[PDB]
């Protein structure tokens, strides 16, 4: 009924799932989050933040960090926190970087400003759509997944950015 | 383990639609409006104890060909790239729910409307569907039917069987399963396994998969006359007394006269019958109905694509570059190979094979006439009525009555021991 | 009568054997035969040497239907249809369905014949459900046959039924029709010729033989051992399923060697478990008094099972462990012993907290108001203290989704005057009681976000919010059940899957010693501190002494550490304990997902769905709408389930895996589950039943194919089905010997858009729907067979087809009314026949002037010429078109056709060599016609001679348009052959068999021709009972 | 030659469907139950209710909007009809405002 | 529909052919007799109602509530229900559909 997160890169010790509780975090001032929304919005930060500082001649732990939804999707709506960030996931993955500085070290009220604006009224415009059955890459996005992992990526000739 | 779930729709016998219409489709769904039909196909056979017979469906191989023709047909629709299911509607019929479950009567406003236009030799994924990838359970309870669909429609022929020989794949579980089913016919261990697929999925290696390829083994093995009383494997086989005649009873004996030396290691093959004698043969249409509900919780060998014709070549999970080819044999001439393997073996004379060939030479006379005959009142009916146009039966041709490739495939399974 | 269905139903009968013949058609003979003529000598029938022979010897023979005529049974199903030859009147079969405002005996309303047919099929099927016993065989000592094997039935006077069943034994001295037949037959086919011989001096498994039979019921049974064979199990499947259904506190053990074959049909498909169990909610909503006694042999049987057990000195004694002066008026201590208040005799409310698990999908548990403060909390008075730490451990154990706002209201109440927080709004305000906040919009908004709240003005209650939201019990899961058999009845979760509010971990240890790592006593720890922290106020102490602060918080220290074995069994026994009850039990469980704070997502809704609305055929659509509402809530004691959860006590010396062992076995052995997967078919089989009769004579959503539309039928309205379908429940109820409720839930609404359908919703507004599929069935597959047979063999049942000309036909010749010469019908495309329809006004003559009635086109014309008229016109003006007609047919040249589509019909015979007149028997019939009923038609039917016969006159006066004499059998079947009248030889189609040499054993020719000689399957099988070969190790 | 009806009517037919919303009298029972069932489904206009009865309420509410009762459709057909044939034959013939 | 049959002739005589205004004289002068007393009016309404009852095929089964209901009380310690309030109101057992 929760979701099932996966590391597709590098997980830690071997293939493996992440099954979230039903418990949630408060801390956040005017808004509450379940757990496996939380570890996506981390992730999807960590992503963006490595994105934007990337160096071409620097190496990087892992080359992807956002998590991915595996099963559950039915149980989620469409106005929902979780689908909304699981589109970013998949466009933090892409390559696509935030108009706005993230500070190195979020307070509480950043992160309240953050998933309001997330859930602010409006509409998805780029052409990436969420699906639990893999994650698809543009034609033409700068990542380098695809040439040294075998599993969970695939690339797209048609779908170009 | 299996990776791809891929299907293969029916094709067009040279008409302008599915060879189904509103006629036909009401009579299968006269007793049950779902579309998955494979349980009430069983209790229609009647086990196979004598020649079912309608008025519409004149056979056993109709009502299989006309249940693919309706999937086929029916499919459709939930599978465009917009994926909607409740919007259109084909041959006065439209789906109940997004899950699928069964058909109803279109209501007025779709009745008005004009109905789906669909295309032959069509090949459709399964994860394409949203809520078919969302619920697993769902999906391979539907793809098993969906096998043996693809089973029939792969190639012009009849339906296809996959058998197999290894020692490893005995154990104690299986031993103690086996013994249970002592006595009984081919056709009783045949709906006791398919009832047991639909309940649950089955394991890569379990105790129920183990079990229906060594069924198959046993009773292809026999079939072909390699083993029987005499010449037993591990003190198992099939044994029918009235061979040749139009409904075969195949009964599972155990005996201790003597067991067959097996060579060590893992061999397997693909066999299916070319002449139309299948549409009245309960057995074969059996064995490739367990090798379809096996296919969704196992991955086979793939086919070669140069034994199948054009249109179904590079299916990613059934046909590939050099993969394994397709045995096929003619009813017939069978006999006279199970025949002449006992009598070389020592235990059979030659006045019982007399009498056997007399036998089998009746049969295949009545067969082929009235198989003739219908295909004779389904041309008629197509002339008459030009906004039906449908097939009772696969369609055939004559150079299939000829034999082919029949000791090829006689003597492959025999070296499979 | 509804809680007695929920609890246990009557079992189904549907393994039953017939020994007899598998036929139901039988000849007779109509007419004798003229044995003693004057033209042959006597010397040349068989008669007179007293042969028996295959079939009745006389002048007219014919086939009647008598369902089970010669069968042999060891339970009756009674519901025979029995047929009089035709020279008798039949109308009683075709007048007992709304036939209740005729008032002749001897007549019908024919607007219902359609629904009297189809209810007589269904009769038809229902007699023959059955399976063929093999008897045994003899030898022949005789050269009439070829050294053949001739069976044996039971019973007295079996040297008929040798003759009877197999025609060709018989001997050839003559050149009769028989003997001219049975000599054109083949003489190999007779007896048996299989054989399935599996072991030794046992009984062969089954035969094949050659019968006398009709191939209809043998297609029938044959479905019927298809379904049964394909239910089939096997013993090592059965202990495989027992073994896990145990979770390994149960060994049974099978038996291993080449055993004859048994039938134990027991496995279903999911589906049918599904509707089953939707059935039955639809059949609880909305009652306590149907589901209580359910929760209480549940609570029983866990006391049964359950090693723990209730020892209330366990608090008593730590309470005595402190001493407070005699210098004092308020204790503590004599508080807790006065509000816990224990006797032991409320462990039920404790184990009915657990059983409610099971069922929170219809049952909801809610805490009694009464254990909530009379006047509300003040928290300055010591028993309102206790009373809100005993809610405070109470709460959590029940079901209800609203527990943790009710235990912050709780506390809120006891603060005013105190410490003061926003509202929501004016009425649902402080001060209210907190048993009113039972709903998810109830919940205020300061609970949400903690900023609402002052930590510099509320800051216990700043704390006890934090308290609640991190530290409240996580839910959990555990597998269940062996659906290989048994299948699952889960409806929203996962089959195997049984969901809990409180995490569940297993035991590592058998011997297990006191811990304080589980979760309950965690949550009591945060309670007691929290307590603590408003005690040790110095805004409460200004009335008591120091040194009671003092005691107060050693009271409190005195329960934190009390040695409670409750928390622990909870967090690792009682969940194998629920998942070994939960298979065996009558009604299945039934869950919708626990939430812990997750507002937007507590369930609010549970509605099942039973028909339609109006042009919406699809279930989704309909299913918002139609549906309708499921559940109670249930009170439970706050008292006794903290004094459970305080006082937990275990045996001195455990070792669980030999208590449970212990006290699991004896259960084991009982199989009402094997009944109720069977009662579950039995209930799918007849709504599919009722279904596909009830679209027969009204419009409905499913697509059924229909044949009978031939046959006149009413104008049918809601109340019509629903009586149709009364019928059709007393039928299907009596065959199977079932005494409770059956299709009735579905009968208290319009059968005519049935659907089944079931659906929850949250808060947030997400729905989710199940929609089962219907499985199929073969009852109604066997009817829809019937209905094609009888299509074309409509005449064997009595019904003629067509309609009727009027009018006198004079003349010596011999032909038959049923049959009768195309030059005396006429149809509409006859050039010079007159239409009538609904506005015929006669106008009288004047003075020797033709009286005339008006046609269609609007002339008007004579009482004389061909005219067409449809039933009713006749019906509606019976008397008047008696008066102004008669005379002119009886003597003019008026000829009327009368559309009437199907009719019962009468024969009468004569003696061709006199004078016959048929004129009395049609007035009789037509003076008889009322507007709502008619009377069976008269045919007058010259009877067959063998020799010359001289002519006579003879008068008729009814004709019919087509042929319908299919129900004759030959005519002299003694003499060679018939000179004069009908005449007909033993009809060679139903013989196919015998007459054909080249034709296979085994074909049919369904539904055009009725075979009268098959090969049937007769069988040996085993049904014992379970505990006969599954034995357990006692 | 016009007799005036303060409900709409319809031509006779026996089988018309009996949970149909076309008719008017029952499309205003249903209106009513709904508007019953957003009255109490919150409970904020019931304080002093100890435990919850918003699902009974739902479900007598369900029970009488899907009755089988044929008054309004004997009411829209057959009623006029009756009152048709009547109303020429009596003593005192009928007096309407609109 | 209605016959009569007759013989041509001139001498026949059967004087029932009025006008509009007559009738609605007499409608007037019968208006004015009610004079506001009941009595007047009571009998025509009440004999109306009967013969409706009599000529209609509509029946009323109260019944078809109870079952739809299905609802017993143990005793009166079921102290709140809506189904049985709402049938305990509804009285089926009364059988005056005046």
């Amino acid at each position: 009924s929760a979701g099932v997160l996966v590391h597709y890169d590098k997980p830690t010790n071997g293939h493996h799932y992440l099954l979230g509780t039903l418990t949630q975090m408060v801390s956040a001032p005017p808004y509450i989050i379940n757990a496996t929304d939380a570890m996506l919005l981390e992730s999807c930060l960590e992503q963006f933040s490595a994105n934007v500082r990337a160096r071409p001649a620097q190496p990087v732990t892992r080359l992807d960090q956002c998590y991915h939804l595996r099963w559950g999707a039915q149980y989620v709506g469409e106005d929902s926190l979780t689908y909304r960030l699981g589109v970013l996931s998949l466009l933090a993955t892409n390559g696509y970087q935030l108009a706005r500085p993230i500070p190195r070290q979020l307070t509480n009220r950043w992160l309240s400003s953050f998933v309001s604006q997330i859930m602010s009224d409006g509409v998805n415009e780029t052409p990436l759509w969420p699906q639990e059955r893999y994650v698809q890459i543009a034609y033409d996005s700068p990542s380098v997944v695809d040439g040294a992992t075998q599993y969970g990526y695939v690339r797209k000739n048609q779908l170009r950015l | 383990a299996r990776a791809a779930f891929l299907f293969k729709t029916v094709g067009f016998g040279g008409l302008q639609n599915v060879p189904i219409n509103d006629e036909l489709s009401s009579h299968l769904l006269r007793a049950g409006n779902s579309p998955w039909q494979l349980t009430q196909f069983l209790d229609w056979i009647s086990l196979g104890r004598g020649l079912a017979t309608s008025a519409l469906v004149p056979t056993a191989g109709s009502r299989y060909y006309q249940m693919s023709c309706l999937l086929s047909g029916t499919l459709q629709i939930p599978f465009r790239p917009n994926h909607r299911w409740g919007d259109i509607r084909f041959l006065r019929l439209v789906w109940s729910a997004p899950t699928l479950d069964g058909l109803v009567v279109a209501p007025p406003q779709v009745l008005a409307q004009p109905a789906l236009q669909a295309q032959a030799d069509r090949v459709y994924d399964c994860d394409d569907y949203p809520f078919l990838a969302r619920d697993p359970r769902f999906k391979h309870r539907v793809y098993q039917q969906l096998s043996a669909v693809t089973l029939l429609n792969l190639t012009g022929f009849g339906p296809i069987s996959y058998v197999r020989v290894d020692e490893d794949m005995w154990s104690g579980d299986v031993n103690q399963l086996l013994m249970n089913y002592f006595g009984h016919t081919f056709a009783e261990i045949a709906y006791t396994l398919c009832q047991a697929s639909a309940n649950r999925p089955w394991e890569y290696d379990g105790t129920y998969a183990r079990m229906t390829q060594i069924v198959l083994s046993l009773f292809w093995l026999s079939y072909v006359g390699v083993i029987h009383q005499q010449n037993t494997y591990r003190t198992f086989y099939f044994q029918c007394n009235r061979r040749g005649d139009a409904a075969e009873v195949w009964i599972l004996s155990c005996s201790l006269n003597h067991s067959a030396q097996i060579r060590p290691g893992n061999r397997s093959l693909f066999v299916m019958p070319t002449s139309p004698d299948w549409n009245m043969d309960v057995n074969l249409i059996l064995s490739s109905t367990l090798t379809g509900c096996l296919c969704s919780g196992s991955q086979l060998p793939l086919i070669d694509n140069n034994s199948v014709p054009a249109v179904s070549r590079n299916i990613h999970g059934w046909t590939g570059r050099a993969g394994n080819q397709l045995h096929g044999f003619q009813v017939r001439r069978m006999v006279t190979e199970f025949c002449d393997r006992l009598r070389r073996d020592g235990v059979m004379t030659q006045a019982q094979q007399n009498q056997v060939e007399a036998l089998a030479d009746q049969t295949q006379q009545f067969k082929r006439d009235k198989l003739e005959t219908w295909a004779r009142e389904d041309d008629q009916y197509n002339q008459a009525h030009p906004n039906s146009t449908m097939f009772r039966t696969k369609p055939f041709t004559n150079a299939q009555w000829g034999r082919g490739n029949t000791g090829a495939t006689s003597a492959a399974i025999a070296a499979l021991i | 009568k509804k809680t007695a269905q929920l609890l246990h139903a009557d079992t189904p009968r549907l393994v039953t054997w017939d020994a007899g013949l598998c036929t139901s058609f039988k000849i007779v003979p109509i007419v004798p035969a003229q044995v003693p003529q004057d033209v042959l000598a006597y010397t040349f029938f068989t008669s007179s040497y007293a042969i028996q022979s295959p079939f009745p010897e006389a002048a007219v023979s014919r086939i009647v239907v008598h369902t089970r005529w010669a069968s042999n049974v060891d339970f009756d199903r009674d519901s025979s249809v029995i047929m009089a030859p035709p020279t008798e009147n039949n109308i009683h079969l075709f007048k007992q369905l709304l036939n209740t405002e005729t008032l002749s005996v001897r007549g019908a309303n024919p607007l219902m014949f359609r629904a009297n047919v189809l209810h007589m099929l269904l009769e038809f099927v229902l007699d023959n459900l059955y399976l063929n016993r093999h008897t045994g065989f003899s030898q022949d000592h005789t050269p009439f046959t070829e050294g053949a094997n001739l069976r044996s039935l039971p019973g007295p006077d079996a040297e008929k039924w040798y003759s009877i069943m197999y025609p060709t034994r018989m001997g050839t001295p003559n050149v009769s029709k028989i003997c001219n037949f049975v000599a054109s037959c083949v003489r190999n086919r007779v007896g048996r010729f299989d054989r399935a011989q599996m072991m030794n001096g046992a009984m062969s498994e089954w035969v094949d033989v050659f019968e006398t039979s009709d191939a209809l019921t043998v297609s029938i049974r044959g479905r019927w051992m298809a379904r049964l064979a394909r239910m089939n199990i096997n013993p090592t499947e059965i202990e495989w399923a027992l073994t896990e259904c145990a979770q390994g506190y149960v060994t049974v053990t099978s038996p291993y060697a080449p055993s004859v074959n048994r039938l134990m049909p027991y496995r279903i498909s999911n589906a049918e478990r599904q509707i089953s169990q939707i059935i039955r909610i639809m059949n609880i909503g909305n009652n306590a008094t149907v589901i209580q006694p359910v929760l209480q042999d549940i609570s029983v049987l866990l006391q049964r099972i359950s090693p723990l057990q209730i020892d209330p000195t366990i608090i008593s004694n730590t309470m005595s462990t402190v001493s407070e002066s005699t210098t004092q008026t308020l204790s503590p201590a004599s508080s807790i012993l006065g509000k816990l208040r224990p006797s032991n005799s409320d462990f039920s409310s404790f184990r009915v907290a657990l059983a409610g698990w099971l069922y929170n999908g219809v049952v909801t548990t809610v805490i009694d108001d009464s254990s909530y403060p009379k006047d509300g909390g003040s928290v300055t008075s010591l028993e309102n203290l206790w009373d809100f730490f005993i809610l405070a451990l109470a709460l959590p154990l029940t079901t209800d989704p609203c527990a943790p706002v009710k235990a912050f209201m709780t506390l809120a109440n006891m603060m005013v005057g105190f410490e003061t927080i926003p509202m929501d709004n004016q009425i649902y305000t402080q001060s209210r009681r907190a048993s009113a906040f039972s709903t998810p919009h109830t919940w205020p908004r300061c609970f949400m976000n903690i900023q609402l709240i002052s930590p510099i003005d509320a800051p216990i209650l700043r704390q006890w919010a934090e308290i609640i939201h991190r530290y409240w019990p996580n839910p959990s899961q555990i597998r269940y059940g062996a659906p290989n058999v048994f299948g699952s009845a889960n409806l929203f979760t996962p089959p195997e899957v049984l969901l809990l509010p409180i995490d569940h971990q297993p035991a590592n240890v058998t011997t297990p010693t006191l811990d304080f790592t589980n979760e309950l006593t965690n949550w009591r720890a945060r309670v007691c501190e929290l307590m603590k922290n408003l005690v040790d106020n110095q805004r409460y102490q200004p009335g008591w002494t120091q040194s009671l602060v003092s005691s107060m918080r050693g009271t409190l220290d005195k329960l934190k550490l009390i040695k409670s074995m409750t928390p622990m069994y909870l967090q690792q026994l009682a969940p194998v304990e629920l998942a070994v009850i939960a298979p065996m039990l009558p009604f299945p469980p039934f869950q919708v997902p626990y939430v812990r704070l997750d507002r937007d997502r507590v369930p609010t809704m549970v509605g099942v769905t039973r028909q339609s609305r109006d042009t919406i055929t699809q279930p989704a659509l309909s299913l918002s709408t139609t549906n309708t509402t499921v559940g109670v809530p249930l009170a439970l004691d706050a008292r006794a389930i903290t004094v459970a959860l305080l006082s937990g006590k275990y045996p001195p010396d455990l070792v669980t895996n030999v208590w449970y062992a212990d006290a699991i076995y004896p259960m084991y052995a009982d199989t009402e589950v094997f009944s109720n997967l069977q009662r579950d078919m039995i209930t799918c089989e007849a709504v599919q039943t009722l279904v596909t009769l009830v679209a027969q004579i009204s419009e409905t959503q499913y697509p059924v194919d229909r044949y009978l539309d031939w046959i006149p039928s009413l104008r049918a309205s809601a109340a019509t089905a629903a009586t149709f379908a009364e019928w059709v429940n007393t039928s299907m109820k009596t065959a199977f010997d079932l005494s409770d409720m059956l299709l009735e839930p579905l009968l208290s609404g319009d059968p005519r858009m049935t659907q089944l359908a079931i659906q929850y919703q949250q808060y947030n507004g997400r729905t989710f729907n199940i929609i089962p599929e219907m499985p199929g069935s073969v009852i109604a597959d066997c009817v829809q067979l019937t209905a094609e047979v009888f299509n074309h063999e409509y005449n064997l049942f009595g019904i003629a087809r067509g309609d009727i000309i009027i009018g006198r036909v004079q003349s010596t010749h011999l032909w038959s009314p049923l049959a009768p010469p195309p030059d005396l019908v006429f149809d509409r495309d006859t050039p010079g026949v007159h239409i009538f329809g609904r506005d015929c006004r006669i106008s009288f003559g004047m003075n020797g002037a033709a009286p005339m009635i008006r046609d269609e086109t609007g002339l008007m014309v004579p009482f004389e010429g061909n005219w067409i008229f449809p039933l009713a016109l006749w019906q509606m003006n019976t008397r008047y078109f008696n008066q102004q007609f008669d005379a002119w047919i009886k003597t003019g040249e008026l000829r009327i056709r009368i559309e009437m589509g199907a009719y019962p019909y009468m024969l009468h015979y004569y003696d061709p060599r006199q004078y016959a007149n048929a004129w009395n028997l049609t007035s009789a019939w037509l003076e008889e016609i009322t507007p709502t009923s008619i009377p069976s038609v008269p045919f007058m039917v010259p009877i067959s001679s063998d020799h010359d016969i001289s002519s006579a006159p003879a008068v008729q006066y009814i004709i019919s348009t087509e042929y319908n004499d299919r129900s004759l059998f030959c005519t002299n079947s003694s003499s060679p052959q018939t000179i004069a009248g009908p005449d007909k030889h033993i009809p060679v189609e139903r013989y196919n068999i015998l007459t054909n040499p080249d034709a296979p054993p085994t074909q049919i020719q369904l539904p055009e021709v009725v075979d009268l000689y098959n090969v049937v399957t007769r069988y040996a099988y085993e049904t014992p009972p379970i505990t006969a070969v599954v034995m357990g190790v006692p």
